[PDB]
Formats: C-alpha cells, structure tokens, sequence
C-alpha cells in the first residue's frame, strides 16, 4: 500500500533527515515519532500540519502520491522511529540514529 | 487533558488468550472512536481495529478477522482489545489512541503508555 | 469611473448553521413524537427552483443532522417525562425458564420472573409474574433488569405510540434551506439543480441501527454516501432504488396484564402467552434483495476497482443496537439477525424469502446514553410490519491487504446516519443581504433570480428582504435574526442607506477589487460569485463606506 | 379518528335498572361533551341526557329526570348511564354519542355501535 524509505536513517546531530514514503492511495498523510520507551506521538497530519507541541523543525512537502518527512537541526530528544501513516495503513517505519 | 490508561506487561504462550483494557479520561468517551494498533518490532506495525464506544460498533483488519474481539465499558470509560489463538508472530507492544479531532480519527495524537506482549 | 453601491436584499447566502423550527401537519397524534411546540405546516406553501444557482453540499458536516439528534432526543424525553419510571422495578427476580409442561429448555429467550412489588399502599407488597426477555435481564435463579445498575428505566406511558411520523425542519427568519434536486446525488460537492425551501419534505424519525427502513428513495440508481470511502470509520450510507419488503412479525399473543405500582403509576407487563412460544422475525423478499445487492455491488464496483470481489458479513460486533438490526415495529423493539443478508460474495464478471430471526427487547437504552434507559410497555396481541427499506448503513474491513477482495459489514451505532441518509439533500444557508457592487451612478419568490445575473437580481431585492423578521435555543435563534436584521440596518443607517434598498453614495471603487470593466459584473456574474469573488474585501468597503458618509455628513451638516 | 364502543344486548324486565358502558377513544375524553340519546322504533328519538366529563356535569331529560344517572370513571375513559324503573316504553336502542366540534355539543357526528335494551 505505502512504502517507506530507507530502512534506516545515521545521521549525526544538526543534519537534516529526509524520510520518503511512497503510496498507491489518496489520503492525509501523518508522521508518528516513536521514541524508545515511549509512545509514537503524532509529529505532523494532513501532510504538512504540525500536531500541538511539536517544534517547527519538522515539515513536510512534495508533489504527487509521495510524501517527505523533512527534520531539520535534530536534537537528542528525535532519532526515533518515523512511521508514515495513510487511513489506517502504516509504513514499515525508518529508524533514525 | 486527554489521557489513556492502559494495563499490560502481559506474558502469554501460543495458544491462550489474552485481554488489554484501556481506560480514557480527558473526554467524553462516548463520542470519540478509539484505535487499537499492534507495533511489533521489527515489522511494519498494524493497526488492529476501531471500536466507536457509542454503539460499541467495531471495525477489525481483516488479517485479525475471526481472532480479535472489542469489547467496552461506557460506565466506567474503559476500551477491551480481547486476543485469542495467540502465536507467535502476535509479539508486540499493544497501543490504545484517539485521534486529534474524533472526526477524523486516524491521525493519533493520543496514545497509551503501551503494553508489551511477549509471545 | 466605477462607485460603491449598497445593495439591501441581494440573493447571497452563507453556510452558518442556526435553529430550525419544527412543523407537522395537524389527538392521537399528539401523542407520537410530539411536544406540542411543532406549529401546523402548510401544504409546501413555497418551493423555488433556483436556476443557474450551482452549490457545493456536505452531508456529513451540517448541524441539520446534528439538530435532529438534539431535537428527537429532546423530544424522546419530553414524551418520557410525563411517564412511570420504574425504580420501583429495580428488584431481585426470581426467574425461571418459561415452561412447556415438558424438559424442554428455554423457548423465546423468554424467563417466567417472580419478583415482589410495591403496590398503591406503600405498607404491602404484590408479587408479580412477568415473562422478560433474556434479554431484558442478568443474572446475579436470580435475576436483575440488565439497566437497573446504571441507569434509571422510565416506562413508555401507554398512550404514546413510537410510529414515527413526518417531521418538517424549516428554517427561522433571515434563513434559507437549501434541496438539492442532482438525480443520483451523492451528498457533497457541488449540485446543479438547487432549490430554496421554508422547510423539508418530512423527515420521519424513523429509529433503525443496520438497515434504513421507511425512508426516501434515490431517483434512478443506487446512490453510495460516504464522505470518503476509503476511510474506514466514514460510515457508507446506501440509499435503494427501489425499497426492498421486509415483512417483520412478533407471532406471541403476549397477554398483557397491569399492575398498580405507585399512585397513578401502573406498570404494564406480559402475563402470559396462550399459543406457542415463537420467536420473533422478518421476512426480507429473497429475490429483491439479491438484485439489491447486486446493485450495491455495482455502485460499490463503479467507487473501486470493476474487477474487485465484494464479500459481505454480518456485523463484526458491538452491542445489540449494532449488531443486529434495530427498529420499532408496532410498539415492541426488534433486534434481527441480519446474517441471513450479508453473507453473500459478488465477484465481478422463486418467491423465497430471507428470514431472520428477531430479539424482542423491553429496556431500550436507545442512542446509548449514560444514566438513561427506557422500558417499551408490551403490546396486546400478535404484531406485523410490513416496512420498507430504503437504504443500508455499512462499514467496510480495514487493514485491506491483498486489496483484490473487499468485506462489508452493517453498521450502526450512530444514529445521525439514519437523518443524514434523508438530510443528505439539504443545506441551511444565511441570508447576507448587504451587498456591494460598482455602479457609475455615483450619489419570482425568496431566492428567485438567485442565480441569474447582477442588476436583473437587484430588481427583486425587495421580496428577498421581506423574508426577514418572518423553547429557550428558539427564542435566542429569533433574536439573532432580530440583531441581525438591527445590525444590517444600523449598518445602512452609518452609511446614511437605510431607507434606499439600493444606496448609489461617493465612494470609489478600486480596480483591485475585480474590476472586470463592469459588462462582466452585471450580464455575467451572479450576486453569489461576486460575494465570493469580493469575501475578503467587503470588511475594507464597509469601512470607506462609513468614513465616507462620516466625512460627508461633517461637510454638508 | 373518534371511536364510542359500547357494551349492549341487555334484556330488562320492568322495574329492574339497566347500566350502559360506553368507552370513548380517539380524542380528549375529558375536554369533550359525551350525550346519551334513545332511540327508539316508531316514536321520534329522545335525548337522554349529556355528560361533561370533566367536572362530572350532568343533564338529564325533563321526562327522566329522577330515572336517569350518568357518571364517568375518567381514568377508563368510561361514560355510564344508569337507568331506572324500567317500563315497556323503554325498549330502545340506547346510543352514546359526541358532537362534530367540542365546541357545540349536538352536532352528533360520532355514534357508538349502539345498546338494544328490550323490555
Ligand atoms: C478521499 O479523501 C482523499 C483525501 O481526503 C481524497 O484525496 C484527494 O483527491 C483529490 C481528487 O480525487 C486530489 O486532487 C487531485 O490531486 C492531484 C495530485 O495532487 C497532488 O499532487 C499535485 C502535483 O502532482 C503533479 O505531479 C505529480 C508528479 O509526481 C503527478 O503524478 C501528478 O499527476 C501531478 O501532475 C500537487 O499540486 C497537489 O498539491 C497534490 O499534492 C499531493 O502530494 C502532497 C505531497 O506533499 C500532499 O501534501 C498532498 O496532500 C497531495 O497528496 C492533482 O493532479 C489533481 O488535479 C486535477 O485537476 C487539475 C485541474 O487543473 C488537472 O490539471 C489535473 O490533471 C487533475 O485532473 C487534483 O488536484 C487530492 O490531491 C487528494 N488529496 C489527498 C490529501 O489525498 C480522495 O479523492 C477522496 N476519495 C473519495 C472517493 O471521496
Ligand atoms: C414503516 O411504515 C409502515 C407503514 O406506515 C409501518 O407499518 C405500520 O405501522 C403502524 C404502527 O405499527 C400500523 O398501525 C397500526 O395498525 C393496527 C392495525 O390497524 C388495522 O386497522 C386500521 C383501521 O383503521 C387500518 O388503518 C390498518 O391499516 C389496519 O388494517 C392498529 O391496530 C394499530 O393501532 C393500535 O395502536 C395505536 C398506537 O400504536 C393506537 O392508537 C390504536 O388505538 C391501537 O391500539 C396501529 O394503527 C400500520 O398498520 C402499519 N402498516 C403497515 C402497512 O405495515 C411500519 O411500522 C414503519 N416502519 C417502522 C420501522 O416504523
Ligand atoms: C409463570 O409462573 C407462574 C408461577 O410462577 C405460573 O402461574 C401458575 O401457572 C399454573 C399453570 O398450571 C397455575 O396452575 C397456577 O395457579 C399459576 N400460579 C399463579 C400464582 O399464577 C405461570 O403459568 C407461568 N407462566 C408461564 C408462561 O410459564
Ligand atoms: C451493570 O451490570 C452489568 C451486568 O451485570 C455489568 O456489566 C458486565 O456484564 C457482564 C455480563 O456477562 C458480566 O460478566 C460482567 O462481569 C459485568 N461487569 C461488571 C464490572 O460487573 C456492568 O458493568 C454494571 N455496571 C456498573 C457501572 O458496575
Ligand atoms: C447471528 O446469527 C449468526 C448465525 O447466522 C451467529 O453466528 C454464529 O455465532 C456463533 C458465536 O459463538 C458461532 O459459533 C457460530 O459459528 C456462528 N454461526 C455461523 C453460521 O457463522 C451470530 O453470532 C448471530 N449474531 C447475533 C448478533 O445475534
Ligand atoms: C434454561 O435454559 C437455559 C438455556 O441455555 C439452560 O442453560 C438453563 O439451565 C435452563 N434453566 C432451567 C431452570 O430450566
Ligand atoms: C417475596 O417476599 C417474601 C417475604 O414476604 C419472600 O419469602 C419471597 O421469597 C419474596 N419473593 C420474591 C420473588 O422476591
Ligand atoms: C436538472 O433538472 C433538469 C430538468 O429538465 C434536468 O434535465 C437536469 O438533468 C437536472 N440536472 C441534474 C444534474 O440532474
Ligand atoms: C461524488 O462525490 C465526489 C466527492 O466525494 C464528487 O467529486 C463527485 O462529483 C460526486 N459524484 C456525483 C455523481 O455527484
Ligand atoms: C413501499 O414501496 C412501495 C413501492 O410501490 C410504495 O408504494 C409504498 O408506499 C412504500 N411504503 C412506505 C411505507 O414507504
Ligand atoms: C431502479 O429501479 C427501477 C424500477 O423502479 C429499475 O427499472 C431500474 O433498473 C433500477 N436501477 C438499476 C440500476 O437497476
Ligand atoms: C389473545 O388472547 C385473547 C384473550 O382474550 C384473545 O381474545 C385473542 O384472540 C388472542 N389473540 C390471538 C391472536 O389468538
Ligand atoms: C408482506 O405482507 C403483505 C401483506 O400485508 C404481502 O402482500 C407481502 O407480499 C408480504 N411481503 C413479504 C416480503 O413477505
Ligand atoms: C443471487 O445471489 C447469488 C449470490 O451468490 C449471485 O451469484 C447471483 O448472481 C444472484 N442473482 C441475481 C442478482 O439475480
Ligand atoms: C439561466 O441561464 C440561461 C442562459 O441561456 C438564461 O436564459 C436563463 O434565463 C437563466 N436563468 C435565470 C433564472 O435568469
Ligand atoms: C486601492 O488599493 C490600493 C492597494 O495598494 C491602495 O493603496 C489604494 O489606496 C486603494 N484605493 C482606494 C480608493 O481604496
């Protein structure tokens, strides 16, 4: 249905992540941060809302059935576990360190 | 303040069955659907179901067909997420979430604290 | 060069939502769904096709919808209120299984109840027999009515019927109700052929959890709501071309006995049954509901893949109300098992009939509320129904993968799904009408001409004003028009407009503002594209508007 | 829709007294004027009498005046006519009736099924 990539994101503080997902669907898009140890708290929906609390660093923007998951200056508190979300559907998720 | 509770660290072998409550706080129960998802690690996560407490009416992926059951309390404002034929691909940390805005309710801006289940 | 002009009842509406009034036409029934507040309707006194008008409707997100869930609930306790309650039910059953003088087990999921009662003298008791529905109770043999523990259950007082009856929802002074009249409509976007009505055809509160019964029909074809369909949770609301008979019967004489429980409160219980122990059920026509689900199946085919597989099933799960189909039926509350229609699958390429057992229940917690539940007295005598299904609520199985094949279920659960499959054509519009427009003169009923073209609307600016000015949330909705009336007024009164209608004063116009070399304006456009065309300049031509009579009133005077 | 169902086949000998149950439904039983009306074969029909149930007013015949008793049970919606001293005269089909309007007693356009009393 929605094919996230890459696998894995290594990546050093203050660099910008890109997380790609691809879908054969339209829908909202919505990215989850899941924290080791924690829930996956909503980052952003509709494909480029951010959910309340979450800092301005995160966006989102692209054309056409695929969405990018763009984080810039990463701090100690992000690389987590992105998952992409399209109604009910989620993607394999890309880890982030 | 929107709240789920959940109980869990349950411990299960293939085969039995297995129960997860789920009690909300912060809202009116009633009128918001809540979400049962199923995070395995290291395999792309699934969400298990939609329960609308209202009615109590469900809505279960259709891999989970004939296994899952959803059940709730309106009176005291608790969610059941009811497993049964447990294997071992059944691993995973159970989560229970509502929406940002109950009229759409896939985007979870609300999740439990997460309850593993080891299989 | 171009000026402002203050146009006072141009056709222009907005989507804001307010109180309908509710009309009926005019003993017996004053006891059906009923305040006494609903004023006697007319015989569709006004329906005004608005031609060339195009409007953009959502079924889904409309407080029509939402207003009938208030009113018909409002208006299920108001017919409560004056009615037994049965605390003095909340007793400990001693039930057994009703009997056949044989080692039969129990038939009818009926239980033989013995249970003591107070009686008119609070100093004695009356012990009384009562044959509840399984249903109706829990075991704790003894027994306890299943909602005593969490609620306080009111008995339906004999007189009312729960029949439902048509309901007129029409809009107060200062609004508009929109119909859209788009054959095979499918309940948001835009439609071509749109209407202003006073008030809707009559909706009847026709109570009904899986299957839609007693309601309106689509034109030509199987129409299939949904806000979106590939979103789960969106409920699928499937208005028939053509109703499908379904013939729905409680085969029990259900001898109804009564009993005096309190000072003018009697309780009103089965005593006895003299025939055989039958269970209760409907008869959907076998034939008619297989070409109606093939027509769903098609409209389904035509919303995804031509080549998918359509499979139904029975309801995945919830509580009775969802589970199985609900609805009134005489005066009993039937809960039908609707397994026995949404078992078939449709791969894209006799006289029978289904029947479906029924559930009779008596404690009806309906729209599933907290503290709240009511008891449906028994009927005397045997009961029919020959209903009419007019649509369906489904669901359709997430987590679709290998997508080839798609489940759908029967919904429910949410009872504004049953008014917005009859709201799904009407929209409340408000009446904006103070316009603007450039002129160089530089100093048909309600909504006609709404969509023909500026300067031959403004010819009937006066019967679009005189629209206006035509318990407590009614009263604060007819103040609200009456400020909104005093606003507009006070508003042409700053401008010095407010006894012209049409107001030509010295403010000039911008070119920004749609300029459009005024042949557009006045022999093209409609007053509702250029309202929208101008929605975010009226604030800054309000303003010039006032300063320029200000500065013109301290010149002269 | 209005309806008068009364009970009837009732044989008296003279002397002995009748009483007629007419039920009334379809309408306010309490707000409306019920009559009572004897007709009789041959002579021309005699009211009885009228009932105002509500209050409990009544209006008996000039000639049955002292003979004729008329009460309601406003809890059964139920009209009575009690009459006394029974002669052969008094055989007649006795009726119980209500007016088109409340507003105007005798426009009589609801009529029971009717009470044959032979004596
Ligand atoms: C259920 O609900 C869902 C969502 O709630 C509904 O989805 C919406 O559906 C409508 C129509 O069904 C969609 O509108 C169409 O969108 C088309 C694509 O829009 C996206 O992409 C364009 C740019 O794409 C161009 O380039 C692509 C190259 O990769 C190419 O593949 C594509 O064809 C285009 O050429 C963006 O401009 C646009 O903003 C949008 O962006 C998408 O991606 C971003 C990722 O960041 C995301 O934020 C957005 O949300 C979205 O996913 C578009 O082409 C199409 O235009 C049509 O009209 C123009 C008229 O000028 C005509 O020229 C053209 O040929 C087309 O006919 C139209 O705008 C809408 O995007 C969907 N929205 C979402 C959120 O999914 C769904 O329909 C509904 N289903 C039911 C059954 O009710
Ligand atoms: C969808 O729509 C259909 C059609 O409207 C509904 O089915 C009707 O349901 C009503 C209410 O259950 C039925 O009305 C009842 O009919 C009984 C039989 O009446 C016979 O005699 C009368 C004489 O005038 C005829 O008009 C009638 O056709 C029958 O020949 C009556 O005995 C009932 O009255 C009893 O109850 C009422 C209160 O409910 C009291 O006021 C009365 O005094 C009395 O106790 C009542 O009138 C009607 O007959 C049904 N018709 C059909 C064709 O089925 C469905 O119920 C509705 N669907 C849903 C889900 O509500
Ligand atoms: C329900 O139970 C009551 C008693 O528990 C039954 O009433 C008795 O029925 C028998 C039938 O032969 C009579 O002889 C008794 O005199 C009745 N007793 C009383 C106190 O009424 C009743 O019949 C049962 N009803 C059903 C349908 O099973
Ligand atoms: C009110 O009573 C019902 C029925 O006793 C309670 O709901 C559950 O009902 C099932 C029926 O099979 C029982 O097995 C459960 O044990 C009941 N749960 C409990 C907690 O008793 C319902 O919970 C009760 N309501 C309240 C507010 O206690
Ligand atoms: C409606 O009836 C169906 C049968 O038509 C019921 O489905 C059965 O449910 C039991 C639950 O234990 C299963 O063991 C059976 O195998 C099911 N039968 C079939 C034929 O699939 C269903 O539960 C009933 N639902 C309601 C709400 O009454
Ligand atoms: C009543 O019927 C039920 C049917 O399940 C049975 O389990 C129960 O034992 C029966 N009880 C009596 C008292 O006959
Ligand atoms: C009713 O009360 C009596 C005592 O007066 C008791 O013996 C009997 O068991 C009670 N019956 C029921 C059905 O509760
Ligand atoms: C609107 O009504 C006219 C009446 O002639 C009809 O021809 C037309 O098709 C209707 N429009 C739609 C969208 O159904
Ligand atoms: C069905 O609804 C969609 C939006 O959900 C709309 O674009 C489409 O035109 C509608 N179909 C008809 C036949 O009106
Ligand atoms: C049911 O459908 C038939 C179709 O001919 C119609 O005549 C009848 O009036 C409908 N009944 C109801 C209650 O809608
Ligand atoms: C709609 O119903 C009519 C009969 O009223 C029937 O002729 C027509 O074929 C039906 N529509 C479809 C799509 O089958
Ligand atoms: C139900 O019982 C009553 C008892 O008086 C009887 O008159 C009536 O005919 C019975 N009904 C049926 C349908 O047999
Ligand atoms: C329902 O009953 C009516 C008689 O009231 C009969 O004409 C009709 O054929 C029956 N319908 C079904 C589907 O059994
Ligand atoms: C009747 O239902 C069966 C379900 O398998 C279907 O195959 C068949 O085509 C249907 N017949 C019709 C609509 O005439
Ligand atoms: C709608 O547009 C047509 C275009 O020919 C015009 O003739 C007709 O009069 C317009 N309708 C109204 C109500 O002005
Ligand atoms: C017209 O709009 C422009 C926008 O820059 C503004 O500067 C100018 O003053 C406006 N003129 C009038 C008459 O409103």
């Amino acid at each position: 249905v929605l094919t996230q990539s890459p696998g894995t994101l290594s990546l050093s503080p203050g660099e910008t992540a890109i997380i790609s997902c691809r879908t054969s669907q339209y829908g909202s898009l919505a990215w989850y941060q899941q924290r080791p140890g924690q829930a996956p708290r909503l980052v952003i929906y509709s494909g480029s809302t951010r959910a309340a609390g979450i800092p301005d660093r995160f966006s989102g923007s692209r054309w056409g059935p695929d969405y990018n998951l763009t984080i810039s200056n990463l701090e100690s508190g992000d690389f987590g576990v992105y998952y992409c979300q399209q109604y009910e559907f989620f993607g394999q998720g890309t880890k982030v360190q | 303040q929107v709240q789920l509770v959940q109980s869990g660290g349950q411990m299960k072998k293939p085969g039995e069955s297995m129960r997860i409550s789920c009690r909300a706080s912060g809202y009116e129960f009633i009128d918001c659907t809540l979400n049962w998802i199923r995070l395995a690690p290291g395999k792309r996560p699934e969400w298990m179901g939609w329960l609308k407490p209202r009615g109590g009416a469900v809505n279960y992926a259709r891999p989970l067909q004939g296994r899952v059951t959803m059940t709730r309390d309106v009176y005291s404002d608790t969610a059941f997420l009811e497993l049964r034929s447990l294997t071992v691909d059944d691993t995973a940390v159970y989560f229970c979430t509502r929406g940002k805005n109950c009229d759409y309710n896939w985007d979870f801006e609300h999740w439990g604290r997460g309850t593993p289940v080891i299989v | 060069n171009l000026w402002v002009t203050v146009y006072y009842g141009v056709p222009v509406w907005k989507d804001a939502e307010t109180t309908l009034f509710c009309a009926s036409d005019a003993t017996e029934k004053h006891n059906v769904w009923a305040t006494h507040a609903c004023v006697p309707t007319d015989p569709n006194p006004q329906e005004i096709h608005l031609e060339n008008v195009t409007e953009e409707f959502n079924m889904w997100k409309n407080n029509m919808v939402e207003q009938m869930h208030e009113d018909i609930i409002s208006l299920w306790d108001q017919s409560l209120k004056p009615c037994v309650k049965l605390t003095p039910l909340c007793v400990t059953l001693q039930c057994t299984n009703v009997t056949n003088n044989i080692t039969d087990d129990m038939r009818g999921e009926l239980k033989n109840c013995s249970f003591n009662m107070t009686t008119e003298l609070r100093d004695k008791k009356q012990k009384v027999y009562s044959l509840f529905y399984r249903l109706d109770v829990v075991q704790i043999k003894e027994y306890r009515l299943i909602n005593c523990n969490t609620s306080a259950i009111t008995q339906a007082c004999p007189k009312v019927s729960f029949e439902p009856i048509p309901i007129h929802y029409c809009a107060p002074a200062g609004f508009a109700i929109l119909k859209c009249k788009d054959k095979k409509f499918n309940g948001t976007g835009p439609c071509q052929n749109v209407s202003t009505v006073q008030c809707t055809h009559g909706i009847k509160p026709v109570v009904s959890t899986q299957l839609l019964l007693n309601g309106s029909l689509a034109e030509e074809e199987v129409i299939i709501r949904s806000e979106n369909i590939t979103n789960n949770a969106k409920n699928i609301l499937v208005q028939l071309n053509t109703s499908v008979q379904i013939n729905c019967t409680r085969p029990n004489n259900n001898t109804v006995k009564s009993i005096r429980i309190g000072p003018g409160q009697a309780f009103y219980y089965t005593g006895d049954i003299i025939g055989d122990i039958r269970q209760a059920h409907c008869n959907v026509s076998k034939a008619t509901w297989n070409e109606t689900l093939g027509k769903v199946v098609k409209q389904l085919r035509k919303h995804f893949g031509n080549n998918t597989i359509i499979r139904f099933a029975q309801s995945s799960g919830g509580d009775l109300e969802v589970t199985t189909h609900s609805f009134n039926c005489g005066g009993e509350f039937f809960y039908c098992n609707t397994s026995g229609l949404f078992n078939s699958t449709w791969i894209s390429n006799s006289n029978d009939s289904i029947t479906l057992p029924c559930r009779i229940k008596q404690i009806i917690n309906m729209w599933q509320r907290i503290g709240q539940a009511m008891y449906a007295p028994p009927i005397q005598g045997v009961i029919r129904c020959v209903s009419n299904i007019t649509g369906l609520i489904l669901t359709r199985d997430g987590g679709s993968t290998n997508s080839t094949t798609e489940t759908f279920r029967p919904g429910g659960g949410d009872m504004r799904d049953n008014w917005r499959s009859e709201l799904y054509k009407y929209k409340v519009v408000k009446i904006e009408p103070l316009g603007v427009a450039p002129t160089r003169c530089k100093r048909l009923g309600f909504l006609g001409a709404a969509g023909s073209t500026m300067g031959a609307a403004s010819m009937t600016l006066t019967v679009q004003a005189r629209n206006l000015l035509s318990g407590i949330k009614q009263l604060q909705a007819r103040v609200l028009a009456v400020e909104h009336y005093l606003r507009d007024q006070q508003l042409l009164g700053i401008w010095g407009c407010s006894g012209k209608l049409i107001c030509c004063t010295n403010v000039p116009w911008n070119s920004s503002w749609s300029n459009r070399n005024l042949s557009e304006i006045w022999d093209n456009m409609t007053w509702l594209q250029w309202d929208k065309e101008i929605s975010n300049y009226t604030q800054i031509i309000y303003g010039l508007l006032e300063e320029s009579q200000n500065q013109q009133e301290k010149n002269e005077q």
